[PDB]
RNA sequence: GGAUUUUUGGAGCAGGGAGAUGGAAUAGGAGCUUGCUCCGUCCACUCCACGCAUCGACCUGGUAUUGCAGUACCUCCAGGAACGGUGC
């Protein structure tokens, strides 16, 4: 059951709670994102989860597309064009992931316009020192795992690794 | 003679509603007479405004003539408003 | 009634536009003035008019004056603010 | 004659452009002869705001585009 | 047509009006008109400084018109 | 109730100096004696002056017709 | 208290914005399951609460069960189940296949074992302390035995479910 | 006489049409009223300042629009005649 | 709504769907439905609890 | 069916002053390249008049509320002012 222009046409599309228009493509099992041309980015959110994508990568452009849903997934690596694709990404739910490295967190500091990030339930949170490295990687991001970062993290954060 | 907005507005009537004026004043409160004409008077109304100027009133009468649009709830999008 | 008011008012100077074939100005709220020849007109001052020149000024945003040609065009009574009947096609 | 322009964009997301450059994209559900637009679940881009079932009136409205497929 | 507007509740009763170039005063209704012109009687205008001047009975136009809110429980 | 078309007779039958503003022009107001109307508020004053508050002058013109759609509010002075 | 598809949340963080919190909280209940509806106020009255009202009941007790003391926002919320029915809730909806139920209060009626039996899908039929619930499905029947095994319903008593004999 | 007869006959022709916020709308005209709705197919317009964008449909009103530019081989001589 | 000679000079909708629910109703009625019409008496106590229906049986001799 | 609340528009235009202040990589003219001098287009800082006052959104610290609801917005104190509009 992989993602095409047929099941993207025919999936659900409302408004949100946060009056965004998202479409609801769960219960799919996809095994790979794809084919999201048929959007023509016209959803603000993307509501992808209990999915099996590995890898969040081969999205076109889309400058609408301002949260992503990916939790109950298994994304073990993020795709370094993420920012070429999505340069209005502010939300993004990568909770009970196949994330075991703090490497895989790279890729996602091209995302400028990210702010949300969540990285609950995931193996590479279980690391030493992951938070900090987070909060050295990704400066732009604001929440992490539904917490503000406040200037002691971020002096934290700048101190070690520098 | 009445348009469906017009009637859609003049259904609304009793509930909590905002009209942004042309000039950016929004008029929020419980409508109590709205008009063919756009005319919305309400009683209690609060005025947030595009300047920010937030107060508490007791009555506000509002025409529609500078009215620029109105922010109504979604319990009347359903029915009989699906045509 | 509407004929003798159109040819006996203000109108008229518009009718003498389009029944001679004389050039006329029109100075619009865009600070532009379009001379040309009134083919067409209406109640609501609709001209439609053939080989008009619009000239203007504009800033970079010194400043500079510029002009430009269209063969015909269309142009509703809303936006005509001034219409200045001269003999400028002898 | 036919006057079908606005019946066939009905029940569908537009996206129509104010006099002071805001876009409400919404639902276009009714019109009437004043151009009264009633967007049901519409946003408001010049950043996003959040509105829902906006009544905007037909003089400050400017030009109007379809937006994507209904939902 | 030619509906009036709703203005039989604010009859004699104070209330301030905002007139267009951000324009305010205060007075009390004296009748109603179907093109909504309203006549202030003892109306007193706002200046930019903030003093108040008593301008008397006058009459405001509907074409100016942005919002009047009653200053009195109807 | 005291109708607006009313007052607008009273004034021009008492034949008072009434000052009136302009729409969206609050630097420059005129002032003259009114002495007829029509169905579209169309003032006719004799011995007109305009009154600009930002240089504090006046400028006569006389007989002005004036329309009633650049006219905001029209108050009556004692001058 | 009866579970339902709204969840209401308590003693959480009230200096934050209402629709960054909203939003946190859409976040945090899309992992378990589609998020209907968001209330959240911060007035006087509503300070520091909101609630999340989902399609399914099933989604709407895992989150609950999952996220009982979650620090959201460096304080612990709680989760609980909602008192009243939702208005959207409300305007949207207007081993073996015998399973055998023991220490089942005898003021309950039938609707509140169709209510309490709805968790599964659709069965065949219900049999009136003692009580049988026979379903259609041999998994939603297991599903039924394995989630009425210490159900929370009438707490002054304890209701057991097993799978019957032949 | 009436120039909403003028331009409703107009249609399937390519023209431009300026507004009053200097914006630029070059299309199709594909239908007109007699309130003057211009409904236009796979239009382009451009701003003031701004950079052009391609629209498979756009529907201006009457007020709206300042001027109207029509091609120089347009029949104005026969559509004149009611 | 099956045609039988029950919906016969009937025309509207509405109608036919009303008339429908009442010919269900009826005949719904007045069948003969063992499994909520039946009285067996388990023997679990065996000399008492006639209430028992064709199912809750089942489920006390599962 | 162009005369006050919708469709023949009341819209257009310009961002205070000064300083031997600083820059036009590839894009000004003149004294007929390059170097220099002069004059009608911005941004950053400083000074006078942080252009002024207002309220809303927002960040830091302290602090109060543990409350079952369908919402313009919601505790208070102090500092900073990146944003919005109102009148001069």
């Amino acid at each position: 059951v992989k993602l095409t222009a047929e099941l993207i046409e025919q999936a659900a599309q409302y408004t949100n709670a946060v009056r965004d228009r998202e479409l609801d493509l769960r219960g799919y099992k996809i095994p790979v994102i794809e084919n999201l041309g048929a959007t023509l980015d016209q959803f603000d959110a993307i509501d992808f989860s209990d999915n099996e994508i590995r890898k969040l990568d081969g999205f076109p452009l889309l400058r609408r597309l301002k949260t992503l849903l990916v939790n109950n997934n298994r994304i073990c690596r993020i795709g370094e064009g993420l920012d070429q694709a999505l340069p209005c990404l502010t939300e993004l739910i990568l909770t009970n992931n196949s994330l075991v490295e703090l490497g895989d967190l790279d890729p996602l500091a091209s995302l400028k316009s990210l702010t949300y990030l969540s990285i609950l339930r995931n193996p590479v949170t279980n690391k030493k020192h992951y938070r900090l490295y987070v909060i050295y990687k990704v400066p732009q991001v604001r929440v992490l795992d539904f917490q503000k970062v406040k200037l002691k993290e971020r002096q934290e954060a700048e101190k070690m690794f520098k | 003679s009445i348009g469906v907005p017009i009637k859609v507005l003049h259904e609304a009537e009793g509930h909590i509603v905002t009209c942004e004026t042309n000039t950016g004043e929004v008029y929020r409160g419980k409508l109590i007479e709205a008009e063919d004409n756009m005319n919305c008077q309400m009683s209690n109304i609060t005025v947030t405004y595009r300047d920010g100027r937030v107060a508490q009133l007791e009555q506000v009468y509002i025409r529609g003539s500078k009215i620029r649009f109105l922010i109504l709830p979604d319990m009347l999008k359903n029915a009989p408003m699906l045509k | 009634r509407e004929e003798e008011e159109f040819n006996t008012g203000p109108l008229s100077v518009l009718t003498q536009s389009v029944k001679n074939n004389t050039q006329v100005l029109i100075n619009c709220r865009n600070n532009k003035k379009l001379l040309g020849r009134v083919k067409a007109f209406d109640r609501h001052c609709n001209m439609v008019l053939e080989n008009v020149k619009e000239m203007w000024t504009e800033v970079p945003k010194k400043p500079v004056n510029k002009d430009r040609y269209i063969s015909k065009m269309f142009l509703r009574g809303d936006s005509v603010i001034v219409v200045l009947r001269n003999p400028l096609i002898a | 004659g036919k006057s079908s322009k606005m019946l066939q964009h009905i029940d569908y997301r537009m996206r129509c452009i104010l006099q002071d450059g805001r876009i409400f994209i919404g639902t276009f559900k009714a019109f009437d002869k004043h151009m009264n637009l009633i967007l049901c679940d519409c946003d408001e881009f010049r950043e996003k705001r959040v509105l829902g079932l906006v009544l905007l009136r037909g003089e400050n409205l400017v030009s109007m585009t379809v937006e994507g497929p209904p939902p | 047509k030619a509906h009036p507007p709703e203005l039989k509740k604010f009859m004699d009763k104070k209330l301030s009006l905002k007139l267009n170039g951000g324009r305010h005063v205060q007075g009390i209704l004296r009748g109603f008109d179907p093109f909504m012109n309203l006549v202030i009687d003892e109306c007193v205008e706002m200046a930019t400084s903030g003093q108040q001047n008593n301008i008397g009975m006058v009459v405001i136009r509907g074409n100016s018109i942005i919002m009047l809110e009653a200053l009195e429980r109807v | 109730m005291v109708q607006p078309i009313n007052l607008i007779f009273r004034y021009l039958q008492n034949r008072s100096r009434i000052q009136v503003w302009l729409y969206e022009q609050v630097n420059m107001r005129i002032e003259g004696c009114i002495i007829g109307f029509d169905e579209y508020m169309n003032l006719v004053l004799d011995d007109a002056e305009e009154i600009h508050s930002k240089t504090k002058s006046r400028k006569q013109l006389g007989r002005i017709m004036l329309k009633g759609d650049n006219i905001t509010l029209l108050q009556s002075v004692s001058n | 208290i009866r579970p339902n598809h709204t969840i209401y949340i308590n003693n959480m963080n009230d200096k934050i914005k209402k629709e960054e919190l909203k939003r946190s909280l859409y976040a945090l209940f899309s992992q378990f399951g589609h998020v209907v509806d968001i209330v959240a106020l911060k007035t006087m009255k509503m300070r520091g609460q909101a609630f999340v009202i989902f399609k399914e009941l099933g989604s709407s007790t895992n989150a609950l069960r999952q996220l009982q003391g979650f620090p959201f926002y460096g304080k612990p919320m709680r989760i609980q189940y909602a008192k009243t029915d939702s208005d959207i809730i409300s305007k949207m909806r207007g081993p073996n296949y015998i399973l055998f139920l023991n220490n089942l209060p005898e003021e309950t009626n039938e609707m509140m074992l169709s209510m309490l039996f709805n968790q599964f899908p659709g069965f065949k039929e219900v049999r009136l302390d003692i009580a049988f619930v026979e379903f259609e499905n041999d998994g939603q029947a297991g599903a039924a035995r394995d989630a009425l095994q210490g159900f929370k319903i009438t707490p002054s008593h304890a209701m057991k479910i097993t799978y019957a004999k032949k | 006489m009436k120039l909403v007869r003028f331009l409703m006959k107009l249609s399937h022709e390519t023209v431009t049409i300026e507004l009053k916020n200097g914006t630029q709308v070059h299309g199709t005209i594909t239908g007109v009223d007699v309130s003057m709705n211009t409904h236009l197919k796979a239009v382009k317009m451009t701003l003031k300042n701004r950079e052009p964008v391609q629209l498979e449909t756009l529907s201006i009103r009457g007020n709206n629009i300042r001027y109207f530019i029509l091609p120089d081989s347009l029949p104005l001589d026969t559509l004149l005649v009611d | 709504i099956p045609n039988t000679a029950h919906f016969a000079n009937v025309t509207q909708i509405e109608d036919a769907v009303s008339l429908w629910a009442k010919l269900k109703l009826q005949k719904a009625s007045e069948r003969w439905q063992p499994d909520t019409e039946e009285e067996y008496e388990d023997s679990s106590g065996n000399v008492v609890n006639k209430k028992t229906y064709e199912d809750l049986k089942r489920q006390g001799l599962l």
